């Protein structure tokens, strides 16, 4: 449609078809006609107009991709070059990590004003997955300040590595 | 190498100052503001007053300019020679280092919480 309803799903949706029980008019379904032919239908041509134009000039951008290039483990100590791109590719992950996040809690967001009084049992599924993503963005990128760098996140993950390692020995 | 010599002549294996060299672009600058020292110091019309006196400040401060430009890359030159050629000659103080990875090199986090 215009976004992928795999990255921002919606539950299919299931409306009560109307059951009038009152024999006096609905206010609301008179003035959704008014609204449909006061205001969609005019607001509706005007932009088809803008749509016709469109058509006639249609150009095209792309989405930019970045070729992989070695992480700063690969990086030989105090070699520039080989770090300058394994930190500015580092860089970029953080920030697409970062939009992960947001996608995620917009999931969790949107859920819980969908479902409702409901949405603390129906609201389970985007929860546990917004736990797990928070987890996993913790264990990268917290705590390294603001002068963070490739290589305080490695010295994170190795001091990481080695605690999970003695606890394994201690089992 | 020569002793007492402002420009030995080695240094003519050198490629020579360009004219438009930046450097040489700012001591022609400065001959420049020296004419018009000149000028304001003796009260005279600053800008416009001895065109030739004012020529002649840019010229001669360009002229000793670019020579002391030529003996100051001369003097860079021959000091990379000497340290080239004695590292050279001692290898055993200079040694090639074996250059870990970082995924090797074992360093300690620092966290800011
Ligand atoms: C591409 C050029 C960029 C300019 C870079 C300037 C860098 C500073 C250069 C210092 C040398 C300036 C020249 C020596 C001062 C002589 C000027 C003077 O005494 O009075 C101004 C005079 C006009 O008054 P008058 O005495 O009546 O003469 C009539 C001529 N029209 O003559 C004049 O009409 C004006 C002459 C210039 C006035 C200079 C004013 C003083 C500037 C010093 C401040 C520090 C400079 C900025 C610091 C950063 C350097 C980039
Ligand atoms: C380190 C990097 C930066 C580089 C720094 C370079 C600094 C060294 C460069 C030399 C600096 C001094 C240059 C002075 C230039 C002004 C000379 C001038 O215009 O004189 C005008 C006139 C006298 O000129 P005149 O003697 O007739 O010329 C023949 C010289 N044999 O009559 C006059 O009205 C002159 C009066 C104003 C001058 C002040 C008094 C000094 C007298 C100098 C006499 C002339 C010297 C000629 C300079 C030639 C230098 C190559
Ligand atoms: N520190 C001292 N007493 N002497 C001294 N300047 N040693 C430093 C050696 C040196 C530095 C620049 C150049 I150019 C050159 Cl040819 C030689």
């Amino acid at each position: 449609d215009s976004w992928d309803k795999d990255v921002y799903p919606e539950p299919p949706r299931r409306t009560p078809a109307p059951s009038p029980q009152t024999s006096l008019p609905n206010p609301i379904t008179y003035l959704t006609k008014a609204f449909d032919l006061l205001v969609d239908r005019p607001v509706t041509l005007v932009r088809e107009f803008i749509e016709r134009q469109h058509a006639k000039n249609k150009y095209y951008y792309y989405h930019r991709e970045f070729r992989r290039v070695p992480d700063i483990t690969e990086c030989q100590e105090k070699d520039v070059l080989c770090m300058f791109e394994a930190e500015m590719q580092w860089r970029r992950d953080y920030k697409v990590d970062q939009e992960i996040v947001n996608i995620i809690q917009e999931r969790l967001k949107a859920c819980q004003q969908r479902e409702g009084e409901s949405h603390r049992q129906n609201c389970a599924k985007e929860l546990e997955q917004f736990t797990q993503v928070v987890k996993a963005y913790q264990d990268r990128y917290h705590d390294l300040g603001a002068h963070y760098s490739a290589r305080k996140c490695l010295a994170k993950q190795k001091q990481r590595m080695l605690a999970e390692r003695k606890a394994a020995k201690e089992a | 190498r020569a002793t007492f010599q402002f420009l030995p002549d080695e240094a003519r294996s050198l490629p020579p100052p360009k004219l438009t060299d930046p450097r040489l672009a700012f001591v022609g600058f400065l001959g420049y503001c020296s004419g018009l020292i000149d000028n304001a110091i003796r009260r005279r019309p600053v800008l416009l007053a001895g065109l030739h006196r004012q020529l002649l400040y840019i010229t001669s401060f360009v002229f000793v300019g670019y020579y002391l430009l030529k003996r100051q890359d001369y003097m860079y030159a021959v000091r990379d020679h000497d340290m080239f050629s004695y590292i050279k000659s001692h290898p055993e103080d200079f040694p090639e280092k074996d250059k870990k990875t970082y995924g090797e090199v074992f360093e300690e986090f620092h966290p800011v919480r």
